[PDB]
């Protein structure tokens, strides 16, 4: 059975993340015009919030946002632990990476 | 400068840990069974007739 030497070369710090997005209402049919923005929490001394981060898309039609923080944070990204991994088909080793999920939302303001 | 869609992951990889079952070999109880109640040994009637 095909198999992969695993090497976690991972984050330095660990500050660096990768970062993952699901959408709420599906797949995008045209995930290449879709311009995504990361945002950061600039206060940097509070532990709490200097993980707090905001994932937004803009598209065309609508605004989609995610959140590391709040409700909009979900359970899936404590209980559980994401990652990516980077397969060189030549080599057979697996990259593994630290990935942050953010579940995407539609962007609307009364 | 933005960020992108890259491409499709091609699979996806879930871990779980999970220890093994043992021997099987049903030590049903400590001193087992209905133990059945018993005669004392030799006894002697502890009664007699008058005469």
């Amino acid at each position: 059975l095909p198999s992969a030497r695993w090497q976690y070369c991972g984050a330095p710090d660990g500050s660096q993340r990768a970062v993952l997005v699901q959408f709420s209402n599906g797949k995008l049919q045209s995930p290449g015009n879709m311009r995504f923005t990361l945002y950061e929490n600039k206060d940097s001394t509070n532990p709490r919030k200097r993980n707090q981060r905001i994932l937004a898309a803009e598209t065309d039609r609508l605004s989609y946002v995610g959140n590391n923080f709040g409700t909009g944070a979900l359970k899936c990204n404590t209980l559980c632990r994401h990652f990516v991994g980077i397969l060189n088909k030549t080599s057979g080793q697996m990259e593994v990476y630290d990935a942050e999920l953010f579940n995407m939302q539609p962007l609307f303001s009364d | 400068g933005g960020l992108t869609c890259a491409s499709a992951p091609q699979g996806t990889l879930r871990i779980l840990e999970g220890p093994q079952q043992s021997l099987s070999g049903s030590p049903l109880q400590p001193i087992p069974a209905s133990p059945p109640p018993q005669i004392p040994p030799g006894l002697r009637p502890r009664f007699c007739a008058f005469g």
